[PDB]
């Protein structure tokens, strides 16, 4: 059967929900963003936000509130997931060990019932007494809150009123009680009611409201001086409290939908309010002290604060500090001021944090003809429409050029004392030697000292005591203000050539042979101090900065030839801490030492390929177990250093890597570099405090930025993209885009904002009015935001957009493709286009028109009207395919730049997609499936060979391996079909096999060839997809020995690892329709596999059962092994 | 793959003493094969209209000749190709189709009143219609009928002379309907471009075959009827 891989490239960005409160301690405010299955929990400090634990979850988190319940200082957190599985948790800190603890569960579905129409909705009460949710539309279920409740007891009180919009606890008063937004067939209105607990019934209510607005949107309760309820409608916000009442129409809330809110003040005093335009207002309430102890309410204002992000969170923090969260993209931190701006707005801009949005398309590129590919993801929407560009590795491109290739080490030469103004440097080689200048990106040649214009140096460092360490053939000297003789030549008493040298800035470190010399760097005089010997000749020296910021270094770095040394030394006076001598003619590049910010690591560089995992603490002598890691096949280099700041770490290797961080732990990621030998600290005019990398090739003087895995590049274009293709002949994209305006009395319209639609190089409007016969574009009352659509062609390098093309009124554009059709050898775009009207089903007109781009000019060259709207399209072995209202049209470029229509197919009820590979044609219908379609060339028509007959409403279609086809559901679930094999009649044959189902609970949008790693010429195959919540995944193809061997490690792995809920990893990944809830087979999620790295080997050992191991042969399974086949899957992603 | 269209371009008479009778059983066999567009797109590209285009004309054999044309027209748009030729190739094709719908052959004129049914959507068709006597030629095929003659109605009874005439009538009164539906859409052109004059519309016509009889009876060719009340 089919077998296949899922894991995780990205984690997913866009944020759900989003709750202050006190969840860590007892005095320290904290932040708990919920993103879709991650619950991040931040700190709110002075400076910022501070991550503290994030916890991925099984299950999409729906409803989360914060709640503190009477008898416990700390608070408590409520979370409910998609499916229906409830949760009470607490945060438990003890030293290192943060452990999140759930409290109670239980899972509190219904056997029947239809779900919802507004969603899911869970309120806490005020006096923290019980936990109401609207589930299943005519219910309302609530969880009595007690410490009664080792698993969750269930209410199902009625709700005689069935269409509720939204549902509040008002605050204090006496007895816990419930606020509607119930819309009657006749009207709608706003009822009240009293949970009795012990009755479980319904009690009385005190308000009756029997007419509220008509789009009615939300309830927001009022607290405890002034309580009540106000009632955000679309065009007026009221207030009740039983006998009073308040209205405001102001005519800033006219244009946009209220849709997040949040308590700022803790009276009630304050209420921002955030649109789906961008706006964040203020809701100010005037506090009337009307008698000696009444608190009554006087009049109701509001404050346009400006524009921010596209908001779904909503949390005001402390210091005039509020978070916006954002599903539609760039979830920002920002800033209430007191006094305004130029523009009148208090909202400044603060940090932000990058959303890969809703991606709508993909497309794998290079652009650097590596082994490494580029994603360029349609990223967010209406105004936060953005191209973002991810990569593996680290960036290093702004590099100087230098021609040096093989140069054994650059050092710096200074006269400025308090400045590195004008530093010149020194060239070395094995038998010559130079000096160097910087003119920024290019270098000079010059003769300045005069001592080491004869002899090779190998190390020259920088003394705090403004001076310099020069090492020429046998000695030692510091150095005066750039002099041309000795400071102090401390000779050696051996009269024996240095092998190995070494330096810094209060200490001097030189190897002959075996003895082993210390140097203390007084200010002008070398002073001996101490001395040693090895056992034998010593291979290498390494000298690291480890404090103070004077030079000082209690530990040293043994390396002895033909012998892998591990040998510890307390440096300035010599002293052995540990002695352990490993074996082998395989030499290290002896030890770097540095501390990765909580744990000092000795880093061996081991000769030919290879690398050890070493842990010492400074002042005992305890090193941990080794583990073997891959690098190549040479002598390999580990280092550190300061790009700009924070202590870089860099592994200079064959399989170059930076070593500090991967969003802060200690996971390797690559760079943009072939292969990397040394590094240089040089000081370059136009880089600064960058270092220049020696290799068997050129010099690089570059810096490096932010160390992340997945490095995210940011083209915002203020419209929602549509789609991307790729030109390789020209260098451009091809994004389809979407503008919107509003329509002008005496003018046709106007846009609401500068996008980079208009702002273009050049533009071009439709013209040959082909639609023109028809009286269906009716003229409109208002300007009630139509839609116009054009095409972006953007720069390949600089990303500037080049050209722009506005299509006809109400013509949306759906589709894009571009490839040769023909003979012709032009390389044209295709824009599948259709005219939408509102009022109105289905459409039925449209067009299909070639573009191409001679000289950065967008040529029309044919177009041909077709009766339906054009969806998908692909190229299809020289033809274009095409998809039009549930009929497959293949098309022949003609020699006259026209198309002839060349078959049709037409079992389909909405053809929505099309996926090819060779002559095979995948479809996916909009209810049904899966289907397959062929093409005989000979017989001139297509042909059904299959189809599956499951009604699975379509996503996104992909074609694995010509045997095996990949879908996706609204239902949030992936499956694999398969054409059949055993052929026995025509009806076992005409139906396609569902083999494989599972629960990647997120909305697959795009699929995509192409992996994101490096092509060293396993699995087999990779596809990626774009999804709603910024998660990118990779499914890929195993082999049927590797699927048994993972699969029997998930059930071990099942039971040692406790999820966070206790939910079982069966429940949540089984295939979830509205009718099916068959358990999940076929894939094997890899992101639990992946979790198996992090287990500690007590634990690990556990895992490592009497088990199976294939290393046709037959073993059992061993713990150094199994954790080798996931690094083999984790070099994947 | 064998080569079934090189043979049967053989058998049908090239300058050749065949006898009538095996080219219209081959004629037959030439209509079926015609009905795929892949045959009948190479069939044209050859030039198998100028060849079946020689027949002459009091024949048995052209009975089949007037199935072809019809199974041509039909489906694939080969007619399309059929425009653009040395000139007198459609010049060819309205002289001949117009005589065997004239002569009126028992299903001579079942076959060519339904070949002009799809045809008049090429606006090359109607200009020569014109050109020749046309209606003069058609509205006579109706006033010849004799269950339309009332004089006449009560002397031949036999279900021959019924069922046929009844449904000579038929396809009649349906190229009637398809001559001016498509004139319907060939005036509007003359008045939305000659009283608008780029008020509402855009001078571009290089005179293309195009297909421009609208199609729908239900909206649009209903929707003409009205818009024609701002006419002149």
């Amino acid at each position: 059967m089919s077998y296949n891989y899922v894991v995780t490239a990205q984690k997913p960005t866009a944020v759900n929900g989003c709750v202050t409160g006190h969840f860590t301690s007892a005095e320290d405010l904290n932040l708990l963003i919920a993103k879709n299955t991650r619950l991040e929990i931040y700190v709110v400090t002075a400076e910022g936000l501070r991550p503290v634990k994030e916890v991925g979850m099984y299950g999409k988190i729906a409803v989360m509130e914060l709640f503190r319940p009477k008898g416990e200082s700390k608070d408590l957190l409520f979370i409910l997931t998609a499916k229906y599985n409830a949760c009470i948790l607490e945060y438990k800190q003890s030293g290192e060990s943060i452990d999140i603890i759930t409290r109670a569960h239980g899972n509190v579905q219904d056997r029947i019932g239809r779900p919802s129409e507004t969603g899911i909705i869970g309120i806490i009460d005020p006096e923290c007494r019980m936990i109401g949710l609207r589930l299943y539309d005519g219910l309302f279920k609530v969880i009595p809150l007690d410490r009664d409740n080792k698993e969750l007891k269930a209410f199902n009180i009625r709700l005689e009123e069935l269409h509720v919009i939204d549902v509040k606890f008002l605050y204090g008063c006496q007895a816990p009680t419930i606020c509607f937004v119930y819309q009657d067939p006749q009207g709608r209105h706003v009822k009240t009611y009293e949970v009795s607990l012990r009755e479980k019934e319904f009690n009385k209510g005190p308000w009756k409201q029997e007419n509220v607005e008509a789009e009615a949107s939300m309830v927001i309760a009022v607290p405890e001086p002034f309580g009540g309820a106000i009632i955000i409608g679309q065009e007026s916000i009221t207030y009740h409290n039983g006998d009073k009442y308040l209205a405001i129409a102001p005519p800033i809330i006219k244009q946009s939908t209220i849709v997040c809110h949040n308590r700022v003040d803790p009276n009630g005093s304050r209420y921002l309010l955030g649109d789906m335009e961008g706006r964040l207002f203020m809701l100010l309430l005037e506090k009337e002290e009307q008698m000696d102890g009444t608190v009554t309410l006087k009049d109701l204002r509001v404050e346009l604060l400006g524009e921010t992000s596209i908001a779904e969170c909503l949390t005001y923090l402390d210091n005039g500090v509020v978070f916006v969260g954002s599903r539609l993209g760039d979830s920002q931190l920002v800033k209430l001021n007191v006094d305004s701006n130029e523009q009148g707005s208090y909202v400044v801009a603060m940090e932000t944090f990058t959303n890969l949005g809703p991606i709508v398309d993909m497309c794998v590129v290079d652009l650097e003809r590596q082994g490494q590919g580029q994603l360029v993801t349609c990223s967010g929407a209406f105004k936060e429409g953005s191209l973002r560009i991810i990569r593996n590795g680290i960036g290093i491109h702004e590099h100087a050029s230098i021609d040096l290739p093989g140069i054994k080490g650059l050092w710096p030469l200074r006269s400025d004392p308090n400045r590195e103004t004008d530093d010149t440097l020194v060239l070395s080689f094995v038998g010559q030697t130079r000096v160097l200048m910087l003119n920024g990106e290019e270098v000079e040649e010059t003769e300045l000292m005069g001592f080491v214009d004869d002899q090779q140096t190998f190390f020259c460092g920088n003394v705090a005591h403004q001076q310099l360490i020069q090492i020429t053939s046998a000695s030692v000297r510091l150095v005066s203000q750039e002099p041309k003789a000795l400071v102090s030549e401390w000779k050696e008493p051996q009269a024996k050539n240095i092998s190995v040298a070494s330096c810094n800035s209060s200490q001097v470190v030189v190897a002959v042979g075996r003895a082993l010399y210390y140097l203390q760097i007084h200010p002008q005089e070398l002073r001996q101090i101490s001395h040693t010997e090895m056992e034998h000749e010593v291979a290498c020296l390494d000298i690291t900065p480890l404090g103070d910021s004077n030079g000082l270094s209690p530990l040293c770095a043994i390396g002895l030839w033909t012998d892998i040394s591990a040998r510890i030394l307390k440096l300035p006076s010599f002293e052995l801490l540990h002695k352990e001598m490993l074996g082998g003619e395989i030499i290290p590049r002896s030890i770097l030492m540095t501390t990765f910010e909580s744990s000092h690591y000795l880093l061996c560089a081991l000769g030919d390929g290879a690398l050890f995992y070493f842990g010492l603490n400074i002042e005992t002598g305890l090193l941990s177990d080794r583990k073997k890691v891959t690098l190549g096949t040479q002598p390999t280099v580990l280092r550190t250093f300061r790009s700009l700041s924070t202590t870089n770490v860099f592994a200079c290797s064959d399989r170059p890597t930076v070593i500090y961080s991967s969003n802060h732990k200690l996971v390797f990621s690559n760079v943009n570099l072939k292969e990397v030998n040394y590094m240089c600290p040089l000081n370059s005019d136009g880089y600064p405090d960058s270092l220049a990398l020696a290799n068997n090739s050129t010099l690089t003087i570059g810096t490096i930025d932010e160390i992340q895995k997945l490095h995210i590049r940011t083209v915002p274009l203020y419209e929602s993209p549509r789609k991307i293709c790729y030109q390789e002949v020209s260098q451009c994209f091809g994004v389809l885009s979407s503008r919107i305006e509003v329509q002008d009395t005496s003018g046709g319209t106007t846009a609401l904002r500068p996008s980079a639609s208009t702002q273009a190089l050049s533009s071009s409007v439709s013209s040959s009015k082909l639609f023109s016969s028809s009286t269906a574009p009716h003229e409109t009352s208002f300007g009630e935001e139509v839609e116009v659509h054009n095409l972006l062609i953007i720069d390949q390098h600089t990303f500037e957009v080049l050209h722009a093309h506005q299509f006809l009124q109400n013509e949306y554009a759906l589709s894009l493709v571009s490839c040769k059709l023909g003979k012709d050898p032009n390389t044209y775009f295709i824009v599948g286009t259709a005219m939408v009207y509102p009022e109105e089903a289905e459409p039925k007109q449209g067009r299909i028109v070639v573009f191409q781009y001679s000289d950065g000019k967008l040529q029309t060259v044919a177009e041909k009207e077709v009766k339906g709207a054009v969806y998908s399209m692909v190229e299809f072995n020289g033809k274009l395919l095409a998809s039009i209202n549930s009929t497959v049209r293949l098309y022949e470029w003609t020699t006259e730049k026209e198309l002839r229509t060349e078959c049709n197919h037409y079992n389909n009820i909405m053809a929505l997609y099309l996926k090819t590979k060779g002559d095979f044609i995948l479809v996916g219908d909009l209810m049904r499936s899966v289907l397959l379609l062929a093409y005989k060339p000979m017989e001139g028509n297509f042909e059904e060979i299959a189809r599956d007959f499951n009604p699975n409403w379509m996503s996104a279609v992909e074609i694995l391996d010509d045997d095996n086809f990949l879908g996706a559901e609204n239902a949030f679930n992936l499956f694999v079909c398969q054409k059949d094999s055993a052929a026995t009649t025509d009806e076992e044959r005409q139906h396609l096999q569902e083999v494989g189902l599972f629960h990647l609970g997120e909305f697959v949008n795009v699929f995509c060839h192409g992996s994101l790693v490096m092509q060293n010429l396993p699995t087999q195959g990779s596809v990626l997809f774009g999804t709603v919540n910024g998660m990118i995944g990779l499914v890929t193809s195993l082999s049927e020995s590797w699927y048994n061997l993972l699969l029997d490690m998930q059930n071990r792995l099942n039971k040692v690892i406790k999820s966070v809920g206790k939910i079982e990893h069966s429940f949540w990944r089984s295939f979830h329709t509205e009718r099916k809830t068959e358990p999940a087979t076929g894939f094997i999620d890899g992101d639990l596999i992946e979790s198996f790295l992090d287990i500690s080997r007590p634990k690990m050992q556990e895992v490592v059962a009497n088990l199976q191991y294939d290393d046709g042969m037959k073993r059992e399974a061993t713990a150094d092994d199994l954790i080798k086949v996931v690094e083999e899957l984790t070099r994947i992603h | 793959q064998l080569g079934s269209r090189e043979l049967m371009m053989f058998y049908i008479d090239l300058k050749q003493t065949n006898d009538v009778l095996l080219t219209f059983e081959a004629l037959k066999h030439l209509a079926s094969l015609l009905l795929h567009n892949k045959f009948a797109t190479e069939f044209v590209a050859h030039g198998g209209v100028q060849k079946l285009l020689e027949i002459p004309r009091p024949s048995m054999a052209a009975t089949g000749v007037s199935m072809c044309l019809y199974y041509l027209s039909y489906n694939q748009d080969a007619m399309e190709r059929v425009c653009m030729h040395p000139h007198n190739v459609l010049s060819d094709v309205v002289n001949y189709t117009l005589w065997l719908m004239e002569c009126s052959h028992a299903s001579g004129c079942c076959h060519a009143t339904m070949f002009f049914s799809i045809c008049f959507s090429f606006r090359a068709v109607l200009e020569l219609f014109d050109r020749y006597d046309g209606l003069r030629r058609l509205v006579n095929l109706i006033s010849t009928l004799e269950i339309l003659n009332l004089e006449d109605q009560g002397a031949l009874l036999s279900d021959d002379e019924i069922f046929a005439s009844r449904q000579t009538g038929k396809h009649t009164c349906m190229a009637l309907r398809k001559y001016f539906e498509a004139h319907l859409a060939i005036k509007l052109e003359q008045v939305k471009q000659s009283l608008q004059r780029t008020e509402g519309g855009i001078l571009v016509h290089p005179q293309p075959p195009y297909k421009a009889c609208s199609y729908t009876h239900e909206q649009i060719v209903e929707m003409m009827e009205f818009l024609i009340e701002y006419g002149p």
